Order: C-alpha cells, then sequence, then structure tokens
RNA sequence: GCCAGGAGGUUGGCUUAGAAGCAGCCAUCCUUUAAAGAGUGCGUAAUAGCUCACUGGUCGAGUGGCGCCGCGCCGAAAAUGA
C-alpha cells in the first residue's frame, strides 16, 4: 500500500498523459493526473493553454490535491515584445523593442513569483533578463 | 562466518573453508557471519589484520560482494561494460 | 545456496503485478531441508533421504508450527475474495472445509488472479506428489476454458463446442520426423470424435488427408490406441501436406478453419553464403526441410545482390540452424553480414555535354544534348524538365533520351548504384532530319548523364532506420547510450506498460543485428522492431575508406 | 598514462607527495596513474 | 463497499481484523468534500462522522 | 578539518530529438543576502542528484601564492667479469 507523499510537477496544458514525471513520480499515489490537466486546463483559460507549475499530493485512499502557480516571464517578455521563436542570441541580434512601461506591467503581473515582494525590485530582475534572450529595451 | 573456539572460520566467495587465527596482541570476535568484529589492542597491529582480512577477500567486483571497513562500493556495469 | 520463498513472492509483483498467494512452506533453507509443511490440509509432510524412498507424516517439530498459521490465515483470507461462504465462515467462528476451499482456490486458479505457491527440489525427489495433487485439484480442466475460435467457410468466426459427439473439428501442432513411422504430426482435435483408418480434411491447405494410424507418445513407449476424442491431445501418424498451425475437420464435417494466427517476427538479419554453387541447391533443400518444422523465421535472398538472407528471432536459434545445416545437409556455410544499398548523388548544380555523331557516310547517327541536371534533397524524386526551345531536338527523340539517362543511372560512375533524388532537367540540344536516330539520342542522354555525375561530385547515400525499443527505464537509459553510440541519432520515448519506447534514427550498417546487442544493454527485458525512412550522406570519412578494389 | 615522463597534476585529486624517488600521480579512477619510468 | 472502491486495501486487506470491526472514520465538508458523505453516511452505511 | 546557511527568476537566449551551471556558440545577470555563481568537478539519456565556490559557527597561531639560486632527482635499456 501507499501513504501520504506530496510530490510536485512541471507540466504545460497540452501534454495530458501519464508520462514522466507524470506517472512514476506520482505512481505511488493513484494520482488522478487527468483530473489535474482538466481542472487546470480551463483554470488558466486567460489564454487557453499556458505552461504552469503544479503540486499534487497523495492521501492513501486515492486522493489527489494539486496547487498551482503562474506561467513564466520567459514568455511574458517575448509575448511583451513580439519576438516569434525568441531572439537568436542575447548580446547579439535584435527583433522587437520593449519600453519602460511594458517592462513595468510585466514586473507587475507576476508579483508573488519572481523573487521579492517589492514592485520596485523584481522589476530590476526583469530589466536584466530581457537582454539575455536577444532583445533591446527602450530607456529614458 | 563462525568463529569456532579460537579459530575464525569462513567460506565466502571461495571454494574451501578459511581459518583466520589470533596473533599476539590482538583478538577476534564474531557476532555473526555477515559482520565480524575485532577486539584488537594495538592500533598498528590491528589495522594490519583489518586490511589483511579485507585483502583475503577483496570486495568491489564492479558492483558488490566482499568485505568492507565502512567501505562503499564504486559503481560499474554488470552484464554490460563489454563492447 | 540462495534458496528462498519471500524473494520469489517479491519479484513476482515487482515485475508483473500478479498476486501470488501460496500453499506450502519449507523446513530449512539451502540443504537445511528435510521435509515440507503445507497449509492446504495442514499436514506436516516430510520425506527423509533425498531419493525419497522414505516419505512420512511425522509431527510438527515446533519452530515453524505457529508460523504456518499466519499465512494459513492469509490463505484462508484470499478464499474470502471468491467463495463467499468461506468468507463469513472465516470471519465468524467456524472452519472452512477441505473441499469447497478446493473450489474457491480453483476458482482463483482458473480466473488467473492468484498463484498457489508450490515449489521444491526434485533433484532430491521432494515436492513432487504435492504439486501433482495441486495440479489435479486446481489446474483448468478442458471444460471451463473459454472455447477456441474458427471462422465458418463464409467469413465469420465460430466457436468450437467440445462435445465428443458433434462435428469433428481438430487442431494440430508439433511436427517431428520419426525414422520409424515418419512425419509425426502432433495434433489436438477439438469437437467430434477422431477415429482410426478413416480420413480428415485439412481446411487450411484444402487437402483431404488419410489417418494411417493413431498415436500418442507415452514416457517409455508408443501409445497406439484407436480413438482421440474431442479436445484430447496426441499425434497422428502418416499425414503429408499437414504441418504446424492447422485445422482439420471430419471428412463431411461443417469444415471450418481455426484461428491460431500468431506474429513473433525474426529480429536479427544474418547473411549466409556457403562457398561454391554446389551448396546453393543443398541450401534450397535446407530451408525446404526447415519451414515445415520451423515456420518461425524468414529467408529472403538480398533483393539486389546475392546472399540469401537468413533472418531469425535469435542468434542462438540462427546458430543451431547454422550448425544442423553444416552437419545434417553438409552445407559448409560461412555466415557473413548483410550488404547495404547505397545511392549515388551529386552536390553542385552541374550541367555538362553529351554528344554523339559518326559520319562515315549514311547512317552513323546524330546526337548532341546539353542538360540541366540539378539535385534534390535525399528523399524527393527522379525528374526531368523539357526545356526545349523551338523543337530543335524533335520531341520524338526526347523519349529514349530520358531512359538513356535512366539506364546510365542504374550503375553510377563510382561504385555503380541507382542515382536517386537528383532532379535532372535538360535544355539545349540539336538534330539532323535523318542521322538522328532513337538510340543515338538514347546515348545522348546516357553519356550526358555520365559526364554530369563524374564531374558533379557524387556522394554516397545509405539507409536510415527507425529503431523503436521497449524497455524498463534503467536499461532504457543505458540504451539511449547504445543507440547514440551507434552512429546516427535516436528520437524519443514514451511509457508503454512497464516500459519506455525509443523512437530512433539508425543507419543499418552500424545496426547489424541489434537483438542480441539489445539484450545486452537491456539484459533481455527489452524489445524492439527496426524500420525505414530515407537515405543520407555518410559523414565523409567512409567515401575514402570504401574506395575498395 | 602509466609510465610516462609527464607526472603533472592531472585530475585535481591526483597528487605528487613524492615517494620511492620516482613520482607517481595518485588519483581515484586509476586510468589516471602516471609514473616515472 | 468503501474498501474495494476507495480504500485500496482491496477487501481482505482492509477487513482481516473484521472480527471486532477495525474500521471507523471519514472526512466531510460541502460540495467539495461532502459528496462522499451523502455516500459514506448515506449508501446503506453508518460511519456517521460529523456531517 | 569539524556543525550548518550553500536561493529565485531559469528550462539564459541560442542550438539540439532534449541540453536545465554541466555538448557547447554569444555569454557578459539583477533581486531576496551576514553569503549563494549564468558556475568547479562528480552524476544524467537531457533533468533530478552530488558538490565546490563564498558566509557564519568552533578553534587558537601563524599562512598560501608568486619570481630566484645551489646541490641534488626522474628522464637514463646492449651485448666475455666488476
Amino acid at each position: 500500500k501507499k501513504v501520504v507523499a506530496v510530490v510536485k510537477l512541471q507540466l504545460p496544458a497540452g501534454k495530458a498523459t501519464p508520462a514522466p514525471p507524470v506517472g512514476p513520480a506520482l505512481g505511488q499515489h493513484g494520482a488522478n493526473i487527468m483530473e489535474f490537466v482538466k481542472a487546470f486546463n480551463a483554470a488558466t483559460a486567460n489564454m487557453g493553454d499556458a505552461i504552469v507549475p503544479v503540486e499534487i499530493t497523495i492521501y492513501a485512499d486515492r486522493s489527489f490535491t494539486f496547487v498551482t502557480k503562474t506561467p513564466p516571464a520567459s514568455y511574458l517578455i517575448r509575448k511583451a515584445a513580439g519576438l516569434e521563436k525568441g531572439a537568436h542570441k542575447p548580446g547579439r541580434e535584435k527583433v522587437g523593442r520593449i519600453t519602460w512601461e511594458q517592462v513595468l506591467e510585466i514586473a507587475k503581473q507576476k508579483m508573488p513569483d519572481l523573487n521579492t515582494t517589492d514592485l520596485e525590485a523584481a522589476a530590476r530582475m526583469i530589466a536584466g533578463s530581457a537582454r539575455s534572450m536577444g532583445v533591446e529595451v527602450v530607456g529614458a | 562466518a563462525r568463529l569456532v573456539g579460537r579459530a575464525l572460520e569462513l567460506t565466502v566467495g571461495f571454494s574451501h573453508p578459511v581459518v583466520v587465527e589470533p596473533p599476539e596482541g590482538i583478538t577476534f570476535e564474531v557476532p555473526e557471519p555477515t559482520r565480524v568484529r575485532v577486539s584488537g589492542i594495538d592500533k598498528q597491529k590491528v589495522g594490519q589484520v583489518a586490511a589483511n582480512i579485507r585483502a583475503i577477500r577483496k570486495p568491489s567486483a564492479y558492483h558488490e560482494k566482499g568485505i568492507y571497513y565502512a567501505g562503499e562500493p564504486v559503481r560499474l556495469k554488470p552484464g554490460k561494460a563489454g563492447a | 545456496t540462495g534458496a528462498d520463498l519471500w524473494l520469489v513472492i517479491r519479484t513476482m509483483q515487482e515485475r508483473l503485478g500478479a498476486r501470488p498467494v501460496v500453499m506450502q512452506l519449507p523446513i530449512g533453507r539451502e540443504d537445511t531441508f528435510s521435509g515440507i509443511i503445507d497449509v492446504l490440509r495442514m499436514k506436516a509432510y516430510t520425506y527423509g533421504n533425498d531419493l525419497g524412498t522414505d516419505i512420512r507424516e511425522i509431527p510438527i517439530p515446533e519452530e515453524y508450527l505457529d508460523q504456518a498459521r499466519e499465512y494459513h490465515e492469509k490463505l484462508v483470507e484470499v478464499a474470502a475474495d471468491f467463495d463467499e461462504n468461506i468468507m463469513l465462515k472465516y470471519l465468524e467462528g467456524e472452519e472452512p472445509t477441505e473441499e469447497e476451499l478446493v473450489a474457491a482456490i480453483r476458482k482463483g486458479t482458473i480466473d488467473l488472479k492468484i498463484t498457489p505457491v508450490f515449489l521444491g527440489s526434485a533433484l532430491k525427489n521432494k515436492g513432487v506428489q504435492l504439486l501433482l495433487d495441486a495440479v489435479v485439484d486446481y489446474l483448468p480442466s478442458p471444460l471451463d476454458i473459454p472455447p477456441i475460435k474458427g471462422t465458418t467457410p463464409e467469413g465469420e468466426v465460430v466457436e468450437i463446442h467440445p462435445d465428443p459427439n458433434g462435428p469433428l473439428a481438430a487442431l494440430a501442432f508439433k511436427i517431428m520426423a520419426d525414422p520409424y513411422v515418419g512425419r509425426l504430426t502432433f495434433i489436438r482435435v477439438y469437437s467430434g470424435t477422431l477415429t482410426s483408418g478413416s480420413y480428415v480434411y485439412n481446411t487450411t491447405k484444402g487437402r483431404k488427408e488419410r489417418v494411417a494410424r493413431l498415436l500418442r507418445m507415452h514416457a517409455n513407449h508408443r501409445e497406439e490406441v484407436e480413438e482421440l476424442k474431442a479436445g484430447d491431445l496426441g499425434a497422428v501418424v502418416g499425414l503429408k501436406e499437414t504441418i504446424t498451425g492447422d485445422t482439420l475437420v471430419g471428412e463431411d464435417a461443417p469444415r471450418v478453419i481455426l484461428e491460431s494466427i500468431e506474429v513473433p517476427e525474426p529480429v536479427i538479419d544474418v547473411a549466409i553464403e556457403p562457398k561454391t554453387k554446389a551448396d546453393q541447391e543443398k541450401l534450397s533443400q535446407a530451408l525446404a526441410r526447415l519451414a515445415e518444422e520451423d515456420p518461425t523465421f524468414r529467408v529472403s535472398t538480398h533483393p539486389e545482390t546475392g546472399q540469401t538472407i537468413i533472418s531469425g528471432m535469435g542468434e542462438l536459434h540462427l546458430e543451431i540452424i547454422v550448425d544442423r545445416l553444416k552437419r545434417e545437409f553438409k552445407v559448409d556455410a560461412n555466415v557473413g553480414k548483410p550488404q547495404v544499398a547505397y545511392r549515388e548523388t551529386i552536390t553542385k548544380p552541374v550541367d555538362v555535354e553529351g554528344k554523339f555523331i559518326r559520319q562515315t557516310g549514311g547512317r552513323g547517327q546524330y546526337g548532341h544534348v546539353k542538360i540541366k541536371v540539378e539535385p534534390l534533397p535525399r528523399g524527393s524524386g527522379f525528374e526531368f524538365v523539357n526545356a526545349i526551345v523551338g523543337g530543335v531536338i524533335p520531341k520524338e527523340y526526347i523519349p529514349a533520351v530520358q531512359k538513356g539517362i535512366e539506364e546510365a543511372m542504374q550503375s553510377g560512375p563510382l561504385i555503380g548504384f541507382p542515382v536517386v533524388d537528383i532532379k535532372v532537367t535538360l535544355y539545349d540540344g540539336s538534330y539532323h532530319e535523318v542521322d538522328s536516330s532513337e538510340m543515338a539520342f538514347k546515348i545522348a542522354g546516357s553519356m550526358a548523364i555520365k559526364e554530369a555525375v563524374q564531374k558533379g561530385d557524387p556522394v554516397i547515400l545509405e539507409p536510415i532506420m527507425r529503431v523503436e525499443v521497449t524497455t524498463p527505464e534503467e536499461y532504457m537509459g543505458d540504451v539511449i547510450g547504445d543507440l547514440n553510440a551507434r552512429r546516427g541519432q535516436i528520437l524519443g520515448m514514451e511509457p508503454r506498460g512497464n516500459a519506455q519506447v525509443i523512437r530512433a534514427f539508425v543507419p543499418l550498417a552500424e545496426m547489424f543485428g541489434y537483438a542480441t546487442d539489445l539484450r545486452s544493454k537491456t539484459q533481455g527485458r527489452g524489445s524492439f522492431v527496426m524500420f525505414f525512412d530515407h537515405y543520407q550522406e555518410v559523414p565523409k570519412q567512409v567515401q575514402e575508406k570504401l574506395i575498395k578494389g | 598514462m602509466k609510465v610516462r615522463a609527464s607526472v603533472k597534476r592531472i585530475c585535481d585529486k591526483c597528487k605528487v607527495i613524492r615517494r620511492h624517488g620516482r613520482v607517481y600521480v595518485i588519483c581515484e579512477n586509476p586510468k589516471h596513474k602516471q609514473r616515472q619510468g | 463497499l468503501e474498501v474495494i472502491k476507495e480504500l485500496r486495501a482491496i477487501t481482505g486487506l482492509g477487513l482481516k481484523e473484521a472480527k471486532d470491526l477495525a474500521e471507523k472514520g471519514g472526512p466531510v465538508k460541502e460540495g467539495v468534500s461532502k459528496q462522499e458523505a451523502e455516500e459514506i453516511k448515506k449508501k446503506l452505511e453508518a460511519v456517521g462522522a460529523v456531517v
């Protein structure tokens, strides 16, 4: 038999199968992983899909409990600039500009994530990371 | 293993039995087959015997099988490792 | 040494998931064995000496006496999952009897959900009659076994009703060759009654066969009787065409074909070429005298060059064959490895000349053509592009000009192999109202092509395969190892059952027989397939080594 | 690597605490055992 | 009933000690954790928790 | 040395079947911090993991690293007895 084992996963809303780390990380569970993709599919229906972090717990009698978090800003800077596949090399090529507001709204939306809980701080962490993916920023 | 009276006997990964027996200064002590103990009163003459029983049966063998100080196996391939 | 109980019970469900549930326990492990306790009747069984001329039922010497109880309970416990009489009659107060438990346990032992654990060392005449008893009292009678199937002569599967008093329908199986009687054809019947001196109609081969005599084989002699009834099992003597995997019926019976269609493929593809030509014929005789007894492997002479491909499900298999071969028939076979099919292909857009013409007065034939011969990706298709301007080359000379190309592409300028995916084209030629023959411009296209490839940098193509492997995770990892360490690159994976697939690109040259190599990084527990996709350039270094004489 | 005139300090566990008058290079995976011979 | 459907102690596993009834318990809320209280407490059953 | 703190965005972008400090090409961080890297090795099928780096806890007196010289030493096996 099996007892309480809280194990978390990292899964996008598009690959709904018992495939590692879906299965064996939550095999000692009877983890209803198809009721996790479904209860979370329409949950982040602010776009339809999005990639999202999760955490599903077993309680012996086939009990599954998943807690979730937001998508990334390695998609909220690329969706914040009009960069298609991305931007081939950081300190090299350029594709689609960002400004002092776009970066601000980005820094906003994802508040409890990033690292700090101070809007005038995580925003800096954003002010950097944009450069490491191949895009410029508009300063003033 | 089974220390009869004064003699330490064992038939490990070898055909015939083995007779390991007391030298001056130190003493054996078998708790059971799988974890033999030694009351050796001579830090120099004792470790000698330690690494000498361990040399009697060198462990490792890619995976496991053998005698260990507190020794930990160092991993390699079984029915593999043979291109 | 290493004897057990527990560990068997563990790995059973650590690899398959089938619950054992058990019927007896040892008296001492490795050689500490004297007799055997059981938990069925709860009687202290015991032999004495190994040969077992001195069995007994002496009292329980204590030690494990109590321990039998717990598992006994467990035994009884699982009896409460089937026969729900023993259920209350074990969870109330009374006792389960020595009889209805036989049917609870046989229930479990025909539903396939439980696994009465009897064991033992019959080296030393122990554990024998016990397992025999268990066998009679539990093993699935040919009664409750869900009936076999065999499509009517109309096109619809039909059930066999195993009454020895209905239509005579019969299956066969094992084909021996017995220097006394002969082609021993081991058969199991089904419905109706099998008589002697009668006749049978094998529905599969459509041939009507003659029962020369009846047979079963005992342990020490030939069991020659007269009749084998519906679903009784044995062997028929004297029956030619019949082999393994068949369906015979009564001479006038409803006449159907039993299913019994199976699929295990031959994995390893070996090559065999036994010296001269004096062998090839005897080899025909060999693979002849095989298949009827060995319908399990496949023989396909390399559909391009020589080498009869001998493909089988295992290196051993293939080797007991390669051995009986060299002994029974004599075939001094020198087994080699399969060739490959390579394909010439240029690199740069090269456009050369192919002229002809011979003037010694009269018919000497005219034929000047210059063509585009551009290339295509290593999977496209053979082409040509009518780039004729004013009809300079009279269109009617275009036909054979394209085959002269096509047949000067049969054998390239290098090794001599089918040039593929080289979108040719054409453009500018010439003519003469008379001299220009059909074969002349045939040669125009031909030679033009030849120069085009000789100059255009032809590199060598090679088959790229799809290996798709079944494996339990660990092996899976080290097999990602093996695969990528086999030249080309793999692809992916998925969890299929207790396994993980392996999608894989693999050039056949470095791939030659992977089954035995598979079972070395999977250590047996792996399976796979191999298939095809396209051809590709060798990473250069093989076109300087393969300049072989 | 065994017996070759370069007894440097290869895999950073390998040591040269000179013994016997002919430096060995002592490591873990003993495909890394250079010697002075 | 609640031993072959939920409590993965199949049946004999969860009721080997059933001589003195070694099974009494169950959680319950509303809409979220209650639907198995109109089953645990109402389905020919009597493990009356709180709700 | 000993007990421990040894982060987050991130899965850097590229590329790749995937590449997470770990195959590498351009790299060329900022915030939480007394400290924690676009990273040192181990591990992997790529992760996970292991681990170092830096910082404190103990301890109590010295300590690494770089240029130089003299003797050494290895490199250094041939043939009737030294």
